[PDB]
């Protein structure tokens, strides 16, 4: 199955250049949280990253991998930059999001078939 | 439609109106029966319906029903040809019928 | 004792579905004479693997594989369990 | 046939025709299928490499200018192997005519920078991108053009329904503007529109 | 031709000019209007619930245009500013009475335009 | 060989010799514009615009009943055909009324659609346009014949399938009315279908009347219930509403038909719904309060009791998740006494060994059916679509069809072997009455309708008529791999319901007298308060319960069929899945999920909290019912026939007769017919 | 170019949020609607999803419901395309086998034929 | 009469005109499948869209073509060589409306 | 002077009358509950019975080119009123 | 209005009252039609 791969042949460099993106963040997690004064301890904020990263870990495919890294790089492109406002930096974490019920008969309960 | 003698539906007052053949025109019916071939019997409808309005100078629809019964052929087909055609009329006239070309050379 | 029934699975055609059909053919009927109870009971096509079920005793069960065995070896199997 | 129906003229079709076929003799590597729709508009099919070289070539060649890129586009169509159709629809400023280049791709195989013939190419580029999700290799640029900052998902494609995944809204809780997902006070009543009996008889398509 | 607000028309002998066929809402290019119809005491059919949502209501004339009775007609007042959200949101009912607080008025610019249409 | 090579705009197809016109460029993807002719329904030259050119040919050809002989070249574009279709078009919409805003097919009737895409744009013709005087017929049939385009469809259709014959024409010329002469009603099942073979306005439904429009509603698959044949639906959904019902294609059941009961139940589907779940106080009435608090007491009364002593029954209609769910949860507890509303014998191993379980020759197989003769049921009734096929053989290629246990009317003239089971018996015997026809039948066929099976009899019976399938079976009668004994039946849920292992008959309640029970939709009142001792503490779990609900201590409104996904079995095992159109109103929770609810409360748990796994668990009862619209033949029918030989019961003096006779309970059986007004308002239409 | 020639099967986490898991998907080829006698509805596969809960609000009473994906529809050529997409964009499916008009023969004669019990009362 | 409804005097009390009023608004006229680009001039310049259609009432997909999205991208090396006071002016000179260039 | 509730709510011409446990009646409070005092069904009544010394008749509902669209109505069963789908008033052929 | 008059219809209003956002006379739209279930009742009659 032919392919035109992008910045990366094989997972390896994938995986180095996810580690460089993480480098990254973990550098301007404290600026940005000092810069856009938001109410979030740079610990919490590193874990949120460190989360968001981890959700996507299931990925193969460098193709998909090295996408994602252009969606990061592109996303800390706009925060290292002041182009985006409290409110979106914010958006990531959920404050005005209700609690889920993620167990069955708290779903059962109320939600009729989620 | 719009330009019409008279429309064609059973409103009211004959449903049980009583209608009998003549046991001599039973024979005559049975006679008339006879031409067909067997298996269909059903060809005789026309003709019964004819000698029902001859011995009666009109049919009511228990007429029909009637000739439907003894032929016993579902009645619709017995309407159907009843309206079908012009002989049959299906509402009482005089003893005497009146009828004049009116169209062609005649007119 | 305990079981509260039996359950078998076979398909049409395949190796395994002939070896236990030949099964049912000549030992059920007498089978199920000899338990009148025990609901034993049978399906149709399980594409592979035909095996069989066997639930009791607050719905435990056990689940063995009848893959292409002979109609003597499900014989003492059924035997195995129905004796226990 | 005469009123009410628009005059078609064969001229063009010949001429157009011509031009398209002269293209296929030159460029045998890279052109596919060269059309004449039959209203009069060249339309030529490429391979998802030749790109460069093929408008490369559509803005020189002295028989041929193109010196204006009229518009950049593309068509989400799923069904096929490859997702999109990346349409360059170019103006040719000397001879009055216009063509059009159909190039594809899926989601992950790149198609390369246009802006090293066309700077027009810029930003058409860059607003397929956001909107759609090819993308294209060693752009000087990708950013998000039409769409929010913090927001995801390429809308465009079909894959993404008419609302979004999110709202805005405020409340005195946080002192800002907050996403939550998406709600409509109306459901957005859907319709069927699209009748029985094949209106078009010509342009059907042999059943199997 | 001015285009204002929303009137339900009725015949001489107001019969709810309204059929309920669905057009005007078929054709919504806001997709703003409802119609639910339930065959009333008589037989005949007209509209239980005809809502707009002039919020929604780009002000077309496309409703204007595909009634085929011409019970829906834009009004020629404009006549707005109301205080609630809520407000803008009009019953088969508040349609009604906006048409019974002018026709003459309608049917002046009925009766002048229907030989453009 | 026996194919024939014939051009279409120059293209060759190779069709069968006397395929009609057509049928010939269906093949290559035309479709000739019609009206007149339809699949199901013999041809007519009524509608004209068929009408296509054939080239060297002067006269233009009606496409419907010419057939093709070799080398037809057949031009559909050729300006002459055009110019017929414009034609053909104009003098149909000569005489019309201007309806289409008032009209119910607006969004439909395909003298819009053929009329945009085919005949001319401008009409002539002023001084015109008659009028016809409209006919009531039925409740169910809301008629207005101005809009007739005398097309003669109604007619063929209600004589050759219906079977009613009371449909036809009189007149000529511009004055020809379409229907019953004498003013009378017409009401017969698969009598409402008449409403989708109008190809305009002039029939259409009266109960579904103005309220909807084609384009606003969204369609949803769905399957049926209330008739045991699994038919096959679509719901007509209007913004979280039911609007209609209709019957779409599916070759081996419904064709394109559809009972009415079906059709017409809808009005029944909301009308008494149960929206809350009940506990009665101590006071002495029955009130609602939170879900989880009767989950709570329920819970309760389940903790504390084991045994034996617990029971559950379902009937009507349910699910075969929810069925397991229930079974693997009293399953779960200690034992099973589960059961099913009808008495399904069993002595010869009746509840597993699926072939004579079950319906095992599929409907496809009784059009190659010869002889079929019938032990007592009514399937204009018990299964109508059932009935419609049998009409459809016998029409077509000859039958010969026997009735046995009671004169009743069916549309095709059955011979009638009279009444009593010792008739049946001395069929076995080789007593001279028929019995001949089977040795010199080719394929043959025997149906046992579940109904005259409920009898005290029910194993005699279906012992005997399993000696008949035995004495034809063994020598002369089987031509090869065929089947002939199967039986059919009435309630939709059955079929799955005791492939799980539920023991047929309420017998086992009245037995060993329960201290808990379970209701699913169980309308019979075969159970009681009155039969179950002192303090019952019974629940009824179910959709707008009339029965039973007066008497429930606990109340779990479960969904109805529209709502849930859920899946079923038709009477010839062809697993079929139903699909949401609207999800259930107030609280209404999917059955089995309340079920699970319970179990996750209870002390135990099941072993899963999904329909994905529900389905799993499903397989691994039986690996069928998760394969869907597809029939499998079962086998092992003579084991069954000696398991019947080895018990001997005697057969009572009882003459049979099907509980259901005439039409006056077709209507209101089923209980979800309970509700609606519409079948109360046919009922008392018919009684008068 | 150095294509890299890979294997694996194709999964996309670039589009939208938690549905995802939940939701079935829907692939049917569409029956016709009976009112209407014509197939040009037919002919396509098309993918639907499993519908949700709707209310009546209580200002008005429209249907609303958070199921942002509940109106879509995309139309494809061939089954396969459909498992393909079902496949590559990420979240489960369930298709439905297409059906057809069985052959049949008509044969206008057979209306009026001698013995055969087939025979059009009024045609 | 099936591109375009009949005026109301021809609708009523003919029938054709009639349908093709109700369906030609209902479902609207089918265009034929094709892939066109039209420009005009539109006094911002060159304006046109591109249409796709399905053989169908709908179309598929068009997306317009907006002069101010062209000359807007300009700005980065029109701009180059004055300072921003007469950006102002660099800006507003060629004619733009920033609900043109968005779509 | 339309029926009115127990409550005091002028119901409809097509009933919409809230029930006393219903919270949403609550938004009539302080603000009145709008309803058209004219009735539609009480006007058709209002009319007179149109004869006709026809067979068969029209109607354009209040003149050409304003009103609905023509259609022609059957008045041969005279044990009814034959009605116009649109406007809603009867006829009948005199005698 | 008075050289060319209105048609002077029955049904019109007599008044045309002035604007009625604001005050106790406001419009406050609702829904229409009737309920849409019609909910089960028990008997009243324990047992
Ligand atoms: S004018 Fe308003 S109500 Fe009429 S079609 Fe346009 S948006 Fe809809
Ligand atoms: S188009 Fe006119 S008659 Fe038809 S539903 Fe709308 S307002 Fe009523
Ligand atoms: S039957 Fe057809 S053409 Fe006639 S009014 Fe109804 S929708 Fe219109
Ligand atoms: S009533 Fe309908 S189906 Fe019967 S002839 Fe008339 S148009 Fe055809
Ligand atoms: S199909 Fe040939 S006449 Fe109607
Ligand atoms: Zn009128």
């Amino acid at each position: 199955t032919s392919v035109k791969p992008i910045f990366s042949r094989d997972m390896n460099e994938a995986k180095r250049r996810v580690r460089e993106l993480y480098r990254a963040w973990y550098r301007e997690v404290p600026n940005t949280v000092h810069l856009f004064q938001l109410d979030i301890s740079v610990k919490q904020g590193r874990d949120k990253v460190r989360e968001m990263f981890k959700k996507n870990a299931h990925v193969t495919d460098p193709r998909v991998v090295d996408l994602l890294v252009i969606k990061g790089k592109m996303e800390l492109e706009e925060t290292i930059n002041v182009w985006k406002q409290r409110t979106h930096v914010m958006r990531f974490f959920h404050e005005t999001e209700a609690p889920r019920p993620k167990d069955f008969l708290s779903k059962f309960y109320v939600g009729h078939d989620p | 439609g719009g330009a019409l003698f008279v429309h064609r539906d059973t409103p009211k007052n004959n449903p049980e109106t009583p209608f009998d053949f003549t046991p001599e025109n039973y024979k005559r019916i049975e006679a008339i029966v006879k031409n067909y071939p067997e298996g269909h019997k059903a060809a005789a409808v026309l003709p019964v319906l004819d000698l029902a309005q001859r011995q009666n100078g009109w049919l009511p629809i228990s007429a029909m029903n009637k000739v439907a019964e003894i032929l016993q052929v579902p009645p619709m087909r017995v309407y159907e040809v009843a309206t079908f055609y012009t002989m049959y009329n299906r509402k009482p006239v005089g003893k005497y019928h009146i009828q004049v070309c009116t169209t062609t050379p005649c007119m | 004792l305990g079981l509260r029934e039996i359950r078998i699975h076979l398909c049409q055609r395949s190796p395994g579905s002939q070896g236990v059909r030949d099964f049912i053919e000549k030992r059920y009927v007498e089978l199920k004479k000899a338990n009148p109870d025990l609901p034993i009971l049978i399906r149709e096509c399980s594409d592979v693997q035909p095996k069989l079920w066997a639930r009791y005793a607050f719905g435990q069960e056990k689940n063995v594989s009848l893959n292409n065995f002979s109609a003597d070896q499900v014989t003492r199997a059924l035997e195995n369990v129905l004796s226990s | 046939t005469r009123p009410t129906v628009r005059p078609r003229n064969d001229v063009a079709h010949k001429q157009l025709s011509a031009f398209g076929e002269y293209v296929a003799e030159i460029l045998p590597k890279y052109v596919q299928q060269v059309q004449v729709s039959c209203f009069s508009e060249l339309e030529i099919c490429i391979h998802p490499d030749g790109v460069i070289p093929v408008l490369t070539f559509l803005r020189d060649h002295s028989n041929a200018q193109f010196k204006s890129l009229a518009d950049l586009t593309a068509v989400d169509i799923p069904t096929r192997q490859n997702r999109f159709e990346i349409v360059y629809n170019l103006l040719s400023l000397r001879f009055n005519s216009r063509i059009r280049v159909k190039t594809y791709t899926d989601e992950l195989t790149p198609v390369e920078s246009s802006v090293s013939v066309y700077k027009a190419a810029n930003w058409y580029e860059r607003e397929i991108w956001d909107m759609f999700g090819v993308f294209f290799a060693n752009h000087p640029d990708l950013r998000r053009i039409l769409t929010d900052y913090g927001f995801e998902g390429h809308p465009f494609r079909k894959d993404f329904p008419l609302s979004g995944y999110v709202e805005l809204r405020y409340d005195d809780e946080v002192k800002r503007v907050v996403a939550e997902p998406v709600e409509l006070a109306q459901e957005f009543r859907k319709f069927d529109l699209n009748s029985p009996w094949e209106a078009f008889p010509a342009y059907r398509q042999p059943p199997e | 031709r001015f285009r204002g607000e929303h009137a339900l028309r009725r015949y001489p002998s107001g019969e709810e000019r309204c059929i309920a066929c669905k057009l005007c809402e078929a054709v919504c290019p806001a997709q703003a209007i409802t119609i639910e119809a339930e065959p009333r005491a008589d037989g005949s059919r007209r509209t239980t619930r005809y809502d707009i949502d002039m919020t929604k209501c780009i002000y077309c004339g496309f409703c204007q245009e595909a009634c085929p009775v011409d019970a829906i007609v834009e009004g020629p007042n404009f006549e707005f500013s109301t205080e609630t959200h809520e407000e803008l949101l009009y019953n088969k009912e508040k349609l009604l009475n906006n048409g019974d607080k002018w026709e003459a008025e309608i049917a002046a610019n009925i009766q002048a335009d229907y030989l453009y249409r | 060989s026996n194919l024939i090579e014939v051009f279409v705009d120059g293209q060759s197809v190779m069709v069968e010799p006397g395929t009609t016109v057509l049928q010939a460029c269906e093949k290559v993807g035309m479709q000739i514009p019609r009206f007149c002719y339809h699949e199901r329904l013999s041809v007519a030259g009524n509608c004209r615009m068929c009408l296509v050119e054939i080239e060297k040919a002067p006269k233009v050809v009606a496409a419907c009943a010419m057939p093709v002989m070799k080398g037809w070249n057949i031009l559909t574009n050729s300006e002459k055909t055009k110019k017929a279709r414009e034609g053909v078009m104009e003098f149909l919409l000569a005489n019309h009324p201007l309806d289409c805003p008032i009209c119910d097919q607006g969004g439909e009737c395909d003298l819009q659609d053929q009329s945009m895409m085919f005949g001319s744009d401008r009409s002539r013709f002023l001084e015109g346009k008659r009028a016809v005087e409209d006919k009531n017929i039925g409740p169910l049939v809301k008629t207005i014949m101005t809009r007739c385009i005398q097309c003669t469809r109604c007619i063929r259709f209600a004589s050759e399938i219906a079977g009613v014959d009371d449909l036809g024409t009189t007149g000529r010329g511009n004055d020809m009315q379409v229907g019953t002469y004498i003013e009378k009603m017409f009401m017969s099942e698969l009598s409402g279908n008449i409403i989708d073979i109008c190809p305009v306005g002039a029939l259409t439904s009266k109960p579904y009347a103005f309220t909807a429009r084609p384009w606003e509603t969204r369609k949803t698959e769905s399957i049926d219930v209330m008739d045991a044949v699994g038919s096959n639906i679509v719901v007509s959904t209007r913004t979280g509403e039911v609007m209609r019902i209709l019957p779409r294609m599916h070759e081996d059941i419904n064709e394109e038909w559809i009972s009415d009961k079906t059709r017409f139940a809808y009005d029944g589907l909301k009308r008494q719904r149960l929206t809350e779940p009940m506990v009665r106080n101590e006071k002495g009435l029955l009130t609602h309060t939170t879900w989880e608090d009767a989950l709570s007491r329920v819970a309760g009364m389940l903790q504390s009791c084991q045994g034996n002593d617990v029971a559950a029954i379902a009937g009507g209609l349910v699910d075969a998740e929810a069925l397991i769910a229930l079974k693997d949860l009293l399953n779960r507890v200690d034992s099973d006494t589960l059961c099913t509303e009808e008495v399904f014998p069993t002595a010869g191993a009746g509840t597993d060994l699926r072939s004579n379980y079950l319906l095992n020759t599929t409907i496809a197989g009784v059009e190659e059916a010869d002889v079929v003769l019938l032990v007592g049921t009514n399937p204009r009734f018990e299964a109508p679509l059932f009935n419609a096929r049998i009409r459809k053989s016998w029409l077509h290629n000859d039958l010969k069809v026997a009735l046995i246990g009671s004169p009743v009317d069916l549309t095709y003239r059955y011979d009638h072997l009279g009444d009593s089971p010792k008739i049946l018996q001395d069929i076995a015997s080789g007593s001279h009455p028929f019995s001949q026809v089977l040795q010199e039948a080719k394929k043959p066929m025997v149906v046992l309708g579940s109904s005259a099976l409920q009898r005290n009899d029910g194993a005699a019976i279906l012992a005997a008529v399993s000696n008949i399938a035995q004495k034809i079976r063994t020598s002369s009668g089987v031509t090869g791999d065929w089947k002939v004994m199967n039986i059919l039946h009435r309630i939709a849920s059955q079929v799955a319901a005791l492939d799980l292992g539920y023991k047929p008959g309420v017998e086992a309640i009245r037995k060993n007298p329960p201290k808990m029970l379970f209701l699913l939709g169980a309308d019979g009142g075969c159970v009681t308060r009155q039969d179950l001792p002192k303090d019952c503490f019974i629940v009824y779990q179910g959709h707008h319960g009339d029965v039973g609900a007066p008497i429930a201590d606990v109340i779990l409104p479960g969904a109805a069929y529209t709502e849930k996904s859920a899946t079923y079995v038709n009477t010839e095992g062809r697993a079929q899945q139903t699909k949401v159109a609207v999800m259930p109103p107030g609280l209404a929770r999917e059955d089995w999920k309340i079920i699970r609810a319970l179990s996750e409360i209870a002390g135990m748990t099941l072993p899963y909290d999904t329909l994905d796994q529900v389905r799993n668990r499903l397989e691994e009862v039986s690996p069928n019912l998760v394969r869907y619209d597809d029939v499998e033949g079962a086998n092992y029918f003579q084991q069954a026939s000696e398991l019947s030989k080895l018990v001997n019961q005697q057969l009572l003096a009882d003459p049979l007769v099907p509980p259901q006779l005439t039409i006056k309970d077709f209507y209101m059986t089923d209980s979800i017919s309970r509700a609606s007004q519409t079948m109360a308002k046919c009922v008392k239409a018919v009684t008068e | 170019i150095t294509v890299d020639e890979k294997l694996d099967i194709t999964t996309l986490t670039g589009v939208p949020e938690e549905h995802i898991k939940t939701r079935k998907a829907r692939i049917f080829v569409p029956a016709r609607n009976n009112m209407q006698s014509g197939v040009n509805n037919t002919k396509k596969w098309k993918m639907e999803f499993d519908t949700r809960e709707r209310w009546e609000n209580p200002l008005m009473g429209w249907a609303s419901t958070a199921d942002p994906l509940s109106n879509l529809v995309l139309t494809f050529s061939t089954k396969e395309d459909a498992i393909a997409f079902a496949e590559k964009n990420g979240w489960s499916y369930d298709v439905e086998e297409r059906k057809v008009p069985k052959p049949k023969s008509k044969s206008y004669g057979a209306n009026f034929s001698w013995n055969k019990r087939t025979r059009v009362s009024t045609k | 009469a099936k591109v375009s409804p009949p005026k109301r005097a021809e609708m009523k009390t003919s029938m054709e005109s009639l349908i093709h009023h109700f369906k030609l608004y209902t479902e609207g006229y089918q265009v034929p499948p094709g892939a066109t680009y039209t420009a005009i001039e539109a006094p911002k310049g060159e304006f046109g869209v591109y249409l796709v259609s399905d053989g169908s009432s709908r179309p598929y997909r068009c997306k317009i073509k907006a002069p101010g999205f062209a000359h807007l991208a300009g700005l980065d090396k029109m701009s180059k060589g004055h300072m921003l006071a007469d950006v102002v002016a660099i800006i507003g000179t060629q004619d733009i409306v920033f609900g043109e260039v968005d779509r | 002077g339309v029926r009115t509730s127990p409550t005091g709510e002028k119901v409809t011409h097509t009933g919409q009358v809230y029930d006393d446990e219903d919270y949403r009646r609550v938004r009539f409070v302080g603000r009145q509950k709008e309803v058209n005092e004219n009735f539609a069904i009480d006007l058709i009544a209002e009319q007179p019975v149109s004869q006709v010394g026809s067979r068969v008749i029209s109607c354009d509902g209040g003149g050409g080119a304003l009103g609905h669209p023509r259609v022609y109505i059957n008045l041969d069963k005279e044990t009814k009123t034959g009605t116009c789908g649109y406007c809603g008033l009867q006829f009948r052929q005199q005698h | 209005p008075t050289v060319k008059p209105p048609t002077a219809r029955k049904f019109i209003w007599t008044n045309h009252k002035f604007n009625l956002s604001g005050t106790p006379q406001q419009y406050v739209p609702y829904s229409t039609t009737r309920k849409k279930i019609q909910e089960w009742v028990p008997p009243s009659t324990p047992y």
